[PDB]
RNA sequence: UGUGGCGCGCCGCGGCUUCCAGGAAUGA
RNA sequence: AAACCAUGACACCCAUGAAUUGGGGAACAUCAUUUUAUUUAUCAAUUUACGUGCCUACUCA
């Protein structure tokens, strides 16, 4: 059965931008989804996307550009200190130029400069770039 | 016996509000009964 | 066919062909009946996917078979559909 | 004076004028009216308000009631405004029940304890249904843009296009007015397959 | 079956009686309306149910199972060698 | 896919986005919970009584008028049947097999579904006793469940 | 201005009595 | 056991044309009797069309 929301919706995304497509729907949606697009969407990596009601879980469908070369999650959901932002960008990004590692934190769901500035670790969610 | 007890004070509080302190807004249409009827004026 | 495909907004012919629960949001395929029996002149509604035995309050006679899919009326009788609102 | 009956205890000793001028037109349509005779008698109002803009030249008047009586109301709507907008010319009148909202706990115990009806999307959800009545909503969307922004949009079957188009300008505003939230209306013929109006 | 459906609402919402002298009391009072014989009943005393039953006007089901299927459709843990109704309640 | 088998199914219903009864109703809502209380006493399970209730006299979905489900409507009337209705159908299918097993003892199929149908008794079982459905200390014995059942 | 659409309106009655909490529950 | 698909179970996405096995809808047969729109268009407001053979001098609408 499924398990994880989050894994299944950034591996529709990452599916649907390798074969080059437009849009995609993902299907379910929940809290967790909505905040983790919102950060892509603000870094300028997606674009526009919209929720549709159901009564039920509900379904997004998804904008893209162009820009977004892979998404994942990592599972399981493993702490972070702040001092240990520098390891995890060293294994599971191109560079320390550009990309993003994103997560939950007692302020929120950000990515890990944001954390930085903030000074809070947290559980890592994802990444994307 | 101790819970039974509580269960039947219970039903007859239940019964002393809602039918005595409630029903008694028989006062009220009493009252609005008789602005109706006075209020003649001619 | 030059128009493009939106997935938010489907096109008539497309959502008209698929599989309820394949939609964009689910819904009913069913409806309500106004069914006329021959006599009586009394009239009773009739769900149109009916599987139970259903019979005019007066006359305690059959007015559908049961089938796989939609129910069949008796030969005698008339219908029209309701509104869904 | 039997008119003022129809306000609640508290406003009788000191009514304001817009109050005092709707439960009068609400004590003449007791004993006058057929299908309001009934029903009537059990009905008293909290209170009224009045909301305008510079655009919009229609003025809104919107009067809350208590919740007990929103089985009195729904059946007598559809009617109830009918006559109070003929009585009073150039305001549209609304009529929405009073609600309370319980404020979101902190603890997952207290939250487990809730009571769904005052939870603050179960409550701004209902307002919109007390507003545009007669109708009913056929689907919601959402929509982020690139920037920050976010839409709600709200859509109504086609087949109520002629009777309630003229105040969904003013209605959206007094959404606002009532829950600091926004919406976006829209029409939808044939609400099974999602088919936009244009 | 359908019988067997009958006789657990009977249980439920209705009278009865289990057993030959206490039916057979039934009988002569004339307060039964419904006798239903088990295939296990020995040929001397089913005869002289159906006789009585006969004097009395009323309606004789043969059951198709033994006492101990009889016994089990009332929800009982014994047998039962026949079985009276004196009050139809929410059944047919 | 299934519990017990390798079957991918769909057939499901599709209940609606709008969950206003249409304006032909002009049916109460103490007309429809008299309904209810009415087939209840016939001796029909909460199942039937929804199938009748849509089929004849055009009431689509219980709780859309009235505001509540026909299990709780029973409950609150006092009508409730004594054990789950899903438990009970499972438990007279498993007597039925029984008995056909007695007089059949070559049946090797029918003795492969039975060990099925006994494990999801057992597993509905044990989920009514956590939310206190069932009394504890309930048990399904092969031997005493042919009573208290059809 | 006026035209054209506007929606609402344009076993029945009767006094008394006793009993009665039985509609507030996220969605499927 | 070459107990073999030499390929563990559950769940998601996934391009194309001919076929096939069971069920259902449309059709056949049986009964019954939106605005608009003179000056338009960026992803359409309705592609839903179509007949045959057998058939009471009944496991059959
Ligand atoms: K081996
Ligand atoms: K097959
Ligand atoms: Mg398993
Ligand atoms: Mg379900
Ligand atoms: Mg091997
Ligand atoms: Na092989």
């Amino acid at each position: 059965t499924m398990m994880s929301v989050l894994a299944n919706a950034l591996r529709c995304i990452a599916g649907a931008e390798r074969r080059g497509k437009r849009q995609v729907l993902i299907r379910p949606s929940s809290k967790v989804v909505v905040k983790f697009l919102q950060v892509m969407q603000k870094h300028g990596y997606i674009g526009e996307f919209e929720i549709v009601d159901d009564h039920r879980a509900g379904k997004i469908v998804v904008n893209l550009n162009g820009r977004l070369n892979k998404c994942g999650a990592i599972c399981p959901r493993f702490d972070c200190t702040a001092r240990d932002f520098e390891k995890w960008v060293k294994n599971i990004l191109p560079s320390r130029q550009f990309g993003f590692v994103v997560l939950t934190t007692s302020l929120g769901i950000m990515d890990h400069e944001e954390a930085r500035a903030r000074n809070t670790g947290g559980k890592v969610l994802g990444f994307f770039y | 016996e101790q819970l039974a007890a509580k269960r039947l004070k219970d039903e007859q509080n239940r019964r002393k509000a809602r039918k005595q302190e409630l029903k008694k807004r028989e006062k009220e249409r009493e009252r609005a009964r008789r602005d109706d009827a006075a209020a003649a004026a001619a | 066919g030059f128009f493009d495909s939106d997935l938010s907004y489907p096109t008539v012919r497309t959502e008209r062909m698929k599989h309820k629960r394949r939609r964009l949001v689910q819904g009913p395929n069913s409806y309500f009946m106004d069914v006329k029996c021959p006599g009586c002149k009394n009239i009773t509604v009739v769900y149109s996917h009916a599987t139970s035995e259903v019979k005019c309050n007066g006359c305690a006679t059959l007015l559908c078979r049961p089938t796989g899919g939609k129910a069949m009326l008796v030969t005698g009788c008339g219908f029209r559909k309701k509104p869904d609102h | 004076q039997p008119h003022l009956r129809k306000l609640r205890k508290l406003k009788r000793a000191n009514p304001s004028q817009e109050e005092e001028s709707v439960a009068r037109v609400l004590f003449e349509l007791e004993g006058s009216h057929k299908t309001l005779r009934a029903q009537l008698p059990r009905f008293h109002i909290n209170t009224v308000r009045t909301s305008s803009s510079p655009r919009h030249k229609k003025t809104a008047m919107i009067i809350l009631y208590p919740l007990r009586f929103i089985m009195l109301v729904r059946k007598i709507q559809r009617t109830l405004t009918a006559e109070l907008e003929k009585r009073f010319p150039g305001n549209i009148v609304v009529l929405v029940a009073q609600r309370k909202i319980t404020k979101r706990p902190n603890d997952v115990y207290k939250l487990q304890q809730v009571q769904r009806s005052r939870t603050s999307v179960a409550v701004f959800e209902n307002i919109l249904n007390d507003l545009i009545y007669p109708c009913d909503v056929v689907g919601r969307r959402w929509r982020y843009r690139t920037d920050g922004s976010k839409l709600m949009k709200v859509f109504l079957d086609a087949r109520d296009r002629k009777r309630v188009e003229s105040r969904l300008p003013l209605l959206a505003h007094v959404y606002k007015l009532l829950t600091h939230r926004t919406v976006t209306f829209g029409f939808m013929w044939n609400p099974k397959l999602q088919q936009v109006s244009s | 079956d359908t019988i067997n459906t009958k006789i657990q609402l009977v249980m439920k919402s209705g009278k009865y009686v289990l057993g030959t002298q206490q039916s057979l009391k039934t009988l002569r009072q004339g307060r039964s309306k419904l006798v239903v014989i088990s295939a296990n009943c020995p040929p001397i005393r089913k005869a002289e149910i159906e006789y009585y039953c006969t004097l009395s006007k009323t309606p004789i089901h043969h059951y198709s199972g033994n006492n101990l299927d009889l016994g089990t459709a009332c929800g009982r843990h014994f047998r039962a060698c026949v079985l009276s109704i004196t009050d139809v309640g929410d059944s047919d | 896919v299934r519990m017990h088998g390798n079957g991918h199914g769909k057939a499901a219903s599709a209940l609606p986005y709008r969950r206003t009864p249409p304006t032909w109703l002009k049916s109460s809502s103490r007309d429809v919970i008299d309904a209810v209380c009415k087939l209840a006493k016939k001796g029909l399970s909460p199942s039937r009584i929804g199938m009748q209730l849509r089929d004849s006299m055009g009431i689509a979905q219980v709780k859309n008028v009235t505001g509540r489900k026909i299990l709780r409507i029973l409950k609150h009337k006092g009508m409730a049947p004594e054990i789950p209705e899903d438990l009970y159908c499972l438990i007279k299918r498993a007597t039925q097999m029984r008995k056909h097993l007695e007089r059949n003892t070559k049946d090797k199929d029918t003795k492969f579904r039975l060990i099925l149908v006994e494990s999801r008794i057992h597993r509905l079982a044990r989920y009514y006793r956590r939310v206190k459905q069932l009394p504890p200390t309930w048990k399904y014995e092969s031997s005493t469940a042919s009573a208290m059942v059809a």
